[PDB]
């Protein structure tokens, strides 16, 4: 959007997978099954749907391989516990769903060397899985298919059985589920169909009911969700709108337009990452040659708080999956393209982003940006010196006095 | 897990009125450093 | 060497197949010359000696302890083939009379549990979830073939009187999402009622469905599902049944027929007061016709068969005869009331009357089904060529005539195989087009 003003804030680099070269491909198989990243310096990697690799990208060389499991076991999804598991699943067409719980740090070399087991059995074998959500703490995990089916799993995993496969709400009229987002570790769970976004308990006393219904009118597509762990709201899209669903339900509506979403990730509870799809635009006045090439998705980054937009790039092919985690103060993301390339986004340094600042000329926006980390009063003193000699060189001098009021003791 | 032990004293009093020892059938025989064998009986009979 | 088959520095391990030890034990305890399994059997001063116990006094041990569920599993891994201490266990070596003489007290104690649950209020959704899981596999491995040892039917019915005075309201609920998950069928005809009355107080109306819908069709009980239906008007239901058991999809098509036509006096499937929305038709014949069971998703059981069921739908619906009475008769219904007119086609006529748009929107569905390539035999020109001739004659008072036009324009907008028109059939579309009164489809007339 034109509305806001565009600043570079964010060091993004773009690297190739060096082993490329040659037949070690790393990145040329399609891998549309899910990877994550543990630390800085790790990866993982799924191939041929039942091959599990470990990669360290600080020099791209295999570490170890490994493949588990009897055939058709096509992985879906792949990801890490808030502790260390990386619990594995998949789904055969007629053999019932098997999951699968590892641990970090204890390669497997064997078939199974498993931890626990878990047993989605629905009726007959078909409508395969869609998004899922597994608790932090591994106590309760809550799963979605694609016809309307909500199923929910409880007692302990990482030693007992994961019995309790009791099944909460119907959703008639036969709407695939959209959206399964585990709140607070505690009690709550957050559903979406495309319409009626849904407030269940996950006590289990439901009567087969939304528990609290909310926003009946409207929904969200797939994987258009986002979920802020830090104070527990629910960062997510609409037509024109975006919302802050709390625990019990507030709402901190906001103005934009958006209208070709596809995907939505919160990253440190104040910036908001999306990608953007448009391919072209049609009208009358103009005459489409032929099929045009989708351009390339264009990346923006919301910012809460003030209104800004934070960066604007180009990447090469698509994306497949986003990671972001990171376990220092400062936090990263990571985009895998079709292809297969490693996009590094950091946050840049404060110093940085007063200087270009204060080459925007932006000067009183700079305080208060200033003012949010607190910095040391000297650089405070110098900002408005320099504030103020940049007022007075244009050929004001009553507010040049006035910000050399404070720019003593310098 | 079902192996559930049961100890008589009696080896000790019937010592004092253990290097080796055997069951027989329906006793034991035990010998030791003294030279004499001890056989002993399962209901606490008695060289 | 511990037995025949058993053999025993700080473990029996049989001598058949592998060598792997039994458990541990900790004899430091005991004051363990090391040196120093005689008739199977075995600290300072006093001697003491290690003998085995009895499957029964863990049982007992696991009762006094106030949990059942330990000695459950206990008994269902003794079950097993595999007991290499089988003899050492004071039990049958051989498998076969080993299971014989046990899983009876497993049966008893299993029924026990449920009162010792309910006599402490044990009402926790969890636990009775477990232990019905478990005792209903359990008696699903062990295919009961002799004699007592009651089915899990007969099970499921005594421990239903057991909850009593509004305690019934979770052991339903229990009992299902086992059919919805699926690990037994061909339940007994009185829970099977009970459960019915117990959702028919309640808006469920969903979980019925899959209770039918898993359940195999070899416990038929139609009669009694059939009046339940009928007694509860549960429409989608009482069509699967004639769509599967009974084996007649021509049926329900006449009784819709005769529910459409001002002639409910003749209707079968449908006697009661309700009457079923006539929507049903124009879902039904999609259903089948690109394949599919009404009102799930799955295609078809039967492969082959179901080009038989497909040509006998398509050729009964476009027929221009008039076919009689289902299967061998002398006489010939009719779709109006006084057969004088020659019926040119009636049930298509009938159905395109009844209602344009939804009629429009099935068939503009069904075009996109491979029902009509060619891989009598119907076509896509026919149906075009039936649908332009039905556009003149004045027949339609202009509300259908224009829905017609669009559709047909928007048919041929597509065409790598789909049909060839002549230019003068295109005039008079065109000149329809745009040449009536009707309102409220302005701009649907624009981009068609």
């Amino acid at each position: 959007l034109s509305s806001w003003r565009q600043f570079q804030l964010f060091e993004n680099i773009p690297i190739r997978d060096p082993n490329f070269g040659g037949d070690s491909l790393l990145y040329s198989d399609p891998t549309l099954c899910a990877a994550t990243i543990v630390d800085p310096q790790t990866l993982i990697i799924a191939v041929n749907s039942n091959i599990i690799k470990v990669v360290k990208l600080n020099q791209s060389q295999v570490i170890h391989e490994f493949q588990s499991f009897p055939h058709d076991f096509q992985i879906t999804f792949l990801k890490v516990i808030n502790g260390e598991f990386l619990v594995a699943l998949a789904e055969s067409i007629g053999k019932p769903s098997l999951i699968r719980v590892y641990k970090l740090e204890k390669l497997p070399n064997r078939e199974q060397l498993y931890h626990s087991q878990v047993e989605l059995k629905n009726g007959n074998n078909t409508y395969p899985i869609s998004v899922v959500s597994i608790s932090n703490d591994l106590s309760c995990i809550v799963v979605g298919f694609i016809n309307g089916k909500i199923i929910l799993i409880r007692g302990d995993i990482s030693r007992d059985r994961g019995s309790q496969q009791r099944i909460i709400y119907e959703d008639p009229s036969k709407e695939p589920i959209t959206a399964l987002f585990l709140n607070n570790d505690a009690t709550a769970c957050f559903a979406a169909t495309t319409s009626r976004i849904l407030l269940f308990n996950t006590t289990g006393r439901n009567r087969g009911r939304p528990s609290l219904v909310l926003n009946s009118k409207n929904g969200l597509d797939l994987n258009c969700g986002s979920f802020n762990p830090a104070t527990n709201e629910f960062i997510c899209c609409l037509s024109n709108f975006i919302e802050f669903f709390s625990s019990s339900g507030k709402k901190h509506q906001f103005a934009f337009d958006l209208s070709l979403r596809k995907r939505i990730f919160c990253v440190d509870k104040d910036h908001i990452l999306i990608v953007t799809e448009e391919t072209g635009v049609p009208t009358t006045s103009i005459s489409v040659n032929e099929l045009s090439p989708t351009i390339i998705n264009r990346i923006f980054i919301i910012d809460a708080k003030n209104k800004i937009i934070s960066l604007n790039f180009v990447v090469s092919s698509a994306i497949i999956d986003i990671f972001s985690t990171s376990q220092s103060g400062k936090n990263i993301t990571y985009l895998l393209t079709s292809e297969g390339v490693m996009h590094r986004i950091t946050p840049k340094s404060l110093e940085n982003q007063i200087n270009i600042i204060i080459q925007k000329e932006l000067y009183p926006f700079a305080l208060q940006l200033a003012k949010q980390h607190s910095l040391s009063p000297l650089d405070v003193q110098e900002i408005h010196k320099k504030y103020g000699d940049y007022l007075f060189k244009k050929g004001l001098r009553k507010e040049a006095t006035d910000q050399y009021i404070q720019c003593l003791d310098v | 897990s079902v192996v559930s032990w049961t100890t008589l004293t009696h080896v000790y009093s019937i010592l004092g009125a253990p290097t080796c020892l055997y069951p027989t059938a329906t006793y034991f025989l035990m010998g030791t450093s003294k030279g004499c064998v001890l056989i002993f009986n399962y209901n606490e009979h008695l060289i | 060497w511990i037995d025949q088959l058993l053999l025993g520095i700080s473990l029996v391990l049989h001598p058949q197949h592998d060598f792997k030890i039994l458990l541990r034990l900790d004899f430091l305890i005991h004051d363990l010359p090391p040196n120093k399994i005689s008739r199977r059997s075995f600290t300072n001063y006093s001697f003491k000696i290690g003998k085995f116990v009895s499957w029964s006094d863990i049982t007992l041990r696991h009762i006094l302890k106030g949990d059942y569920l330990g000695a459950l599993e206990f008994i269902e891994s003794l079950l097993q083939p595999y007991c290499p201490l089988a003899n050492l266990l004071k039990l049958d070596n051989n498998t076969e009379e080993r299971t014989k003489q046990l899983m009876e007290p497993f049966y008893n104690l299993s029924l026990a549990a449920l009162r010792f649950l309910i006599k402490k209020d044990n009402a926790d959704y969890n636990r009775v979830y477990q232990l019905l899981m478990v005792v209903v596999r359990v008696l699903q491995q062990s295919s009961k073939k002799l004699d007592s040892i009651p089915s899990l039917d007969v099970f499921l019915e005594q421990g239903l009187e057991f909850f009593e005075l509004k305690d019934n309201a979770v052991y339903f609920e229990v009992v299902a999402n086992i059919v919805a998950q699926g690990s037994v069928t061909s339940i007994s005809p009185v829970l099977f009622r009970s459960i019915i009355d117990y959702y028919a107080k309640e808006e469920n109306l969903k979980v019925i469905e899959d209770l039918i819908i898993m359940l195999n069709p070899t416990t038929l009980d139609v009669d009694l599902a059939v009046k339940l239906c009928q007694k509860y008007n549960l429409f989608d239901l009482l069509i699967y049944i004639w769509n599967k058991i009974f084996d007649d999809y021509q049926t329900p098509v006449v009784d819709l027929i005769y529910r459409i036509s001002n002639q409910s006096e003749k209707c079968v499937i449908f006697n009661g007061p309700q009457v079923p929305p006539e929507t049903t038709i124009f879902d039904y014949v999609t259903y089948i016709l690109t394949g599919r069971q009404y009102p799930q998703n799955l295609s078809i059981s039967p492969s082959d068969k179901c080009s038989k069921i497909q040509r006998e739908l398509s050729a009964f619906i476009f027929s221009g005869f008039s076919i009689k009475w289902p299967s061998n008769s002398n006489h010939k219904l009719y779709i109006c009331e006084n057969p004088e007119e020659e019926p040119a086609f009636p049930y298509f006529h009938l159905l395109l009357k009844s209602n344009p748009s939804r009629f429009l929107a099935m068939l503009n569905e069904v075009f996109e089904a491979s029902l009509f390539n060619d891989d009598e035999l119907v076509s896509r020109q026919y149906v075009i060529d039936l649908l332009l001739d039905a556009m003149k004659d004045t027949g339609n008072s202009d509300n259908i005539r224009v829905l017609v036009a669009i559709f047909i324009a928007t048919s041929i907008s597509k065409y790598p195989q789909f049909i060839k028109v002549s230019n003068q059939a295109l005039d008079c579309v065109v000149n329809t087009i745009c040449s009536s009164r009707v309102q409220g489809i302005y701009e649907i007339s624009q981009i068609a």
